RNA sequence: UUGAGCCUUGAUGUGUAGGAUAGGUGGGAGGCUUUGAAGUGUGGACGCCAGUCUGCAUGGAGCCGACCUUGAAAUACCACCCUUUAAUGUUUGAUGUUCUAACGUUGACCCGUAAUCCGGGUUGCGGACAGUGUCUGGUGGGUAGUUUGACUGGGGCGGUCUCCUCCUAAAGAGUAACGGAGGAGCACGAAGGUUGGCUAAUCCUGGUCGGACAUCAGGAGGUUAGUGCAAUGGCAUAAGCCAGCUUGACUGCGAGCGUGACGGCGCGAGCAGGUGCGAAAGCAGGUCAUAGUGAUCCGGUGGUUCUGAAUGGAAGGGCCAUC
RNA sequence: GUUUAUUAAAAACACAGCACUGUGCAAACACGAAAGUGGACGUAUACGGUGUGACGCCUGCCCGGUGCCGGAAGGUUAAUUGAUGGGGUUAGCGCAAGCGAAGCUCUUGAUCGAAGCCCCGGUAAACGGCGGCCGUAACUAUAACGGUCCUAAGGUAGCGA
RNA sequence: GGUUCUCCCCGAAAGCUAUUUAGGUAGCGCCUCGUGAAUUCAUCUCCGGGGGUAGAGCACUGUUUCGGCAAGGGGGUCAUC
RNA sequence: GCCUGGCGGCCGUAGCGCGGUGGUCCCACCUGACCCCAUGCCGAACUCAGAAGUGAAACGCCGUAGCGCCGAUGGUAGUGUGGGGUCUCCCCAUGCGAGAGUAGGGAACUGCCAGGC
RNA sequence: GCGGAUUUAGCUCAGUUGGGAGAGCGCCAGACUGAAGAUCUGGAGGUCCUGUGUUCGAUCCACAGAAUUCGCACCA
RNA sequence: GCGGAUUUAGCUCAGUUGGGAGAGCGCCAGACUGAAGAUCUGGAGGUCCUGUGUUCGAUCCACAGAAUUCGCACC
């Protein structure tokens, strides 16, 4: 965002409803380590690849 | 993507002319050709994709069949390109000429599971050129599954640089593009590698076309 | 001489087996057949031997091929694909190499002319050079400019508005000093949750692999405990803890109001849906919190049912992501 | 000497030689918008840089840094010049969704590419420059003799306020 | 920098927040002049308890010292410090 | 009046010691148990069963001045509300009282509902 | 991170027929020396940068990744 | 006062992830020299300031103290 060891934004589209978000993860530690079940259409918690695909 | 349907329709309109469809004697065929670039042995880019055409043409696909007695009188009405009984495979042991023949001048080989001889004898002369059988259902009401394989093509590359199959006949290029794009959806779903294309053509009884993409 | 396209002309291949000189990549099962159109038999002559030339057979005999045999891999018949590169044609750029009616004549001869300006030609000279118009470059204090906070037991240094705590300083609230102690320029692949579970030691005594020590069974039963950087304070129905099951930190509004000055920053009756959390009673906006940015103006960017000086599309605007 | 009349009255320094430097020459300078008038009625021993500090000797010495510039063996990466890839505007092809060819173009940092300078090299008038702690002379302690430290480096070509 | 004739009652102008602040600035008044209004607002009598200005202790940590010994630690001496 | 069980009013007279008695009632131990539940090891800790046995305890009281703790009447800090004084803010004319100190104080109190002499 | 390149011994680096994986400088050691340097010659020498997939057999062919690296993007 | 450096082998000071304590050099042996040094291979040489903490492990950092030392605060 300006530096290197810094807290960075990863662009986060949903699994079903298109809608995208962002905030905070980190290049300090290993990166292969998340996905999630939440829903920005709120209708059914099912699938979310995150910004990341695990 | 590979291509889309207007791209193919617009090229089929030309492949079916007197310049490109250089006629011998009868109503001939049209073909889809697709050639790749980085293709090696790894696995990611191998196919088989048995694609039963959306709009079947003037000339149907050459299906052999092998039934059992109860469903056999249905299948007898159902226009198989040839028949041999689940029984009479016993009699075909060591008949090299027929074996090589059938592998030469049919294209599909649908068998009731009781036919377990057909697995053994026929391989050796079918496999190096690459066409195939499948386990037929056991039922009487069987026509539309014969018609299935009497309309279908295979996306053959297990290790070679290019894939090319019959797709229509001389009469109508528009319904025939809708045949070609169904082949292309089945490919892009299997080998997710897209820019490894070299070229995409269509072709006849002989001369090929340099499709607009 | 050297660069870009382009086949008009060429050409970089011998091993067994297959009566036989096998680039790969594909289709299927046939292909040629008018006698002056095809092979097929057999001679003869050139030689960088891997080319071919030139004589004569015969020719609706059936011959090349899945069809019978061989192999590391088929062959008859149409498709497919031209390049690493040469000779030339046909398309064409550049640098050297120079000649030279540009040009300049601030060089002569001739010449209007008892002529310093000055007109013009034979000639002589160098030579596309000159001329400057901006673009890239530092090079110097060779115009002009400014004196850019404040804190001053008057100045130069050493300190702070920052946004923070304790001291100091007169309790609502505050009021420094080149004054006392010390300071955010950050923080989760979890320091993540809602049910559940409680009890940690020193030192005394024991016992495979010691020689202070690390799970223990016991003391006495002390409420003599631990705080992964900085610090104050939490406080034990533990948050430290830590194993199972797994990451809700709902979309939207809010009676009530705390109130303040345009930003704002706080939380909630109750109502919608359904949204997940548990049997149930029922419970709730996630790292212990404190330290963590934009007056805001110009920017940019990405999706639209919000629009756009007669329209239609559409600049540029509106909604808000995204900074 | 009379030269800064205006603090000093020179206790200022204007000499003048020269290695080097700018011109093989429509020369260096351009003041005036068009001058070619200083230099020229003239050549690099004419005129100008920056100085010089009588005369005469003497300029030892030493290239780290930093200048003066010159160059090309070679990289940093440009006006110059445009591999390509993604777009726009759009024929053809689509009952629709929408694909999509020239041409015209947008937008590439394709690729060459040194002004600086890494560097390569010459500079003694360019910019300044002489390190310390550990041990010492038939006495003081002179401070000649000494090991080293990646320090760029210890008072020197003199005469002693 | 200066109020160019009179008169009369409300009326400290002169500050809490700061300010790339320097007798310079954004709103402000404890202000009047005109609207709107309630037991509005304040000292007392009281109701109810957090403050911690005082003040007082040795409880805690921090400790005076005199007594008495708390395997603490010294002196003297045998000895191999 | 005396004894128990459950639940409150109770923020410390609402804290320990030494003992000495108590019950097949109350608890509970204790001794079984794949379980429900699973000790990320053990029923030790909740539990499920309740046989068999006594109070080791758990849990309660009765005696109790060892150790916390209680405390009058009065005197006093020091000071609003004042008048006068006056080396380091006193002394009166009043609002009233923590502590020093002495008489002197001890193991609290109270209720709701069921069941037992 | 856009695309090429590389990583093989300590360091520079061969590795292109996919079949033995190694040379150079240096290190060790012997010979030699009067003792070193030298010269000669033996010996030593590995995360084949990662891990798979494909192959009878993988440094090798392919894919994804990290680092070293070259040029490179840029008006949130 | 604050903030830095430093107390690491005879000499000169390098070094620290925070787990080993270094070499230019001086000594010692080894032999070549009667010997010694050069040069040589082997081997060695330590208050890593003290205290407390963080930590697996503190020579190192953080913190309290001690001490040498420097720039500035003074006018």
């Amino acid at each position: 965002a300006k530096g290197i060891r810094e807290k960075i934004k990863l662009v986060s589209s949903a699994g079903t409803g298109h809608f995208y978000t962002t905030t905070k993860n980190k290049r300090t530690k290993p990166e292969k380590l998340e996905l999630k079940k939440f829903d920005p259409v709120v209708r059914q918690h099912v699938i979310y690849k995150e910004a990341k695909i695990k | 993507m590979l291509a889309d349907k207007e791209s193919l329709i617009e090229a089929l309109k030309l492949a079916l002319s007197t310049e490109y469809n250089v006629k011998r004697n009868f109503t001939q065929s049209v073909e889809i050709i697709l050639t790749f670039k980085g293709i090696d042995k790894k696995g990611d880019l191998k196919l088989r994709e048995i694609v039963p055409l959306p709009k079947q043409p003037s000339k149907a696909k050459r299906v052999l069949v092998v039934p059992s007695s109860e469903q056999l009188e249905y299948a007898k009405k159902a226009s198989p390109k040839v028949v041999i009984t689940r029984e009479e495979l016993q009699k075909l042991q060591g008949q090299k000429r027929p074996v090589k023949k059938l592998a030469r001048q049919n294209e599909w080989f649908l068998i009731n599971q009781e036919s377990a001889l057909a697995g053994r004898i026929l391989g050796p002369a079918l496999g190096p050129r690459g066409k195939f059988p499948t386990p037929l259902p056991n039922t009487a009401d069987i026509s539309e599954y014969i018609n299935r394989f009497k309309r279908s093509v295979l996306v053959k590359t297990k290790d070679q640089p290019q894939v090319q199959v019959f797709i229509g006949t001389e009469d109508k290029p528009e319904d025939l593009a809708e045949n070609a794009i169904a082949v292309l959806n089945a490919i892009e779903n299997k080998a997710k590698v897209e820019t490894n294309l070299r070229n995409i053509y269509v072709k006849t009884t002989g001369k090929a076309v340099k499709v607009k993409r």
